[PDB]
């Protein structure tokens, strides 16, 4: 009753007709390393770093993208997947800037984590790095577009969710600029929400700006007051 | 007195031979300061071509 047997690293799992690979992935407890998809959010290939091999094909397809047919056997940890997620790492931080120090997240980053644990130990680079001029969206929001990863998450949230549509990719390869052109002040409702989009440290708090890090802070369980909602 | 002359005679007569290899024995071939400034050499990765963590 609108039901697909298919096997991921041979296990067999039911799913429902439209479902992507990696919604197949999260029902056995696999998690592919992701940058442009989310939960709450649309669906975009940008980044290319949830390449995962199925047997019997060419080319490797991403996550994101493919719905799963019948019959699939998704190979999360072969030869050429393992090369596909080093590969792409090594991509994205070789026009990132050294600044982990200096950046507002600390271990709550995704290229930190993703990184160390899928990405290669060293780097082949020699010469290169891109440096993009900063532009000031809100006394809320700090904004160093450097450390961006040109992901498309926050362009999609800020127009599909937000409503509000300001963010926007202006250029071509090295030279993309996120981000307003007009250089208009955004503030608007769900702003404090972008920082938290963002999975790297390209938009942060301006109140919270430098602090504590967050292996330092304890977390703890509240419900919000002076909100209707809570 | 205190001259190694003599007292050199003595040390080497009561018990075992002495005179080389003293108490002391930081005269010569103690290197201060250490080296002039080496280079360290890389192992088997750092040159690039084949260094894939699917391998290793
Ligand atoms: S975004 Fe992550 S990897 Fe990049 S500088 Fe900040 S902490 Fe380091
Ligand atoms: S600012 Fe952050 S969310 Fe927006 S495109 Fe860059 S990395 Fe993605
Ligand atoms: S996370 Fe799927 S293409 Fe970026």
């Amino acid at each position: 009753s609108n039901l697909i047997e298919v096997f991921v690293d041979g296990q067999s799992v039911m799913v429902e007709p439209g479902t992507t690979v990696l919604q197949a992935c999260e029902k056995v407890g696999m998690q592919i390393p992701r940058f442009c998809y989310h939960e709450r959010l649309s669906v975009a290939g940008n980044c290319r770093m949830c390449l995962v091999e199925i047997e019997k094909a060419p080319k490797v397809v991403a996550a994101c993208a493919m719905p799963v047919m019948k019959g699939w056997n998704i190979l999360t940890n072969s030869e050429k997947t393992k090369k596909a997620r080093e590969g792409v790492m090594e991509f994205l931080l070789a026009n990132h800037p050294l600044d982990c120090p200096i950046c507002d997240q600390g271990g709550e980053c995704d290229l930190q984590d993703q990184s160390m644990m899928f990405g290669s130990d060293r780097s082949r680079f020699l010469e290169g790095k891109r440096a993009v001029e900063d532009k000031n969206i809100g006394p809320l929001v700090k904004t160093i577009m450097t450390r961006c990863i040109q992901c498309t998450r926050c362009i999609r949230f800020a127009s599909e969710i937000a409503g509000v549509d300001d963010l926007g990719t202006t250029g071509r390869g090295n030279d993309m600029q996120v981000g307003t052109y007009i250089e208009k002040m955004f503030m608007s409702e769900l702003s404090g929400n972008i920082i938290d989009i963002c999975p790297v440290g390209a938009l942060t708090s301006k109140p919270y700006a430098f602090t504590a890090r967050p292996w330092e802070t304890r977390k703890t369980e509240s419900i919000d007051v002076m909100d209707a909602v809570g | 007195a205190s001259a190694t002359r003599f007292i050199q005679w003595l040390r080497n007569w009561a018990s075992g031979r002495d005179l080389q290899a003293k108490l002391q024995l930081r005269y010569q071939e103690i290197s201060k300061r250490t080296q002039p400034p080496p280079k360290l050499p890389v192992g088997p990765s750092h040159k690039l071509s084949n260094n894939y963590y699917c391998t290793r």
